[PDB]
């Protein structure tokens, strides 16, 4: 994983250890905002014309 | 008109009237629209941005 995603996960983990669900949820929603919902494991490089 | 009296007095009278008229009109209307829109990147800010 990239540095940024790992850091986001570590932030969420440490905030979870503090037994604070409100901030953990907020950080999770920011996580899915910044890094989307699904992760792309394939793209087909191509071109198209109409 | 042609008239002859007594086989000696001749009289001729020839009239001609020509009236020509020519009208013409030519309206023309060309109308062009070219539109070009072009995207070459989408550039976004990294989540690990200070």
């Amino acid at each position: 994983l990239s540095l940024g995603f790992t850091k986001a996960l570590m932030d969420i983990c440490d905030q979870l250890e503090k037994n604070q669900t409100k901030m953990a949820t907020y950080l999770a929603e920011l996580l899915i905002l910044n890094y989307g919902t699904h992760v792309i494991t394939s793209v087909d490089a191509g071109a198209a014309l109409v | 008109t042609e008239l002859a009296l007594f086989s000696r007095v001749n009289g001729k009278f020839s009239t001609e009237f020509q009236r020509m008229k020519t009208l013409q009109v030519k309206d023309q209307a060309v109308t062009t629209r070219v539109q070009v829109r072009n995207r070459i990147y989408t550039v976004k800010t990294t989540p690990t941005s200070e």
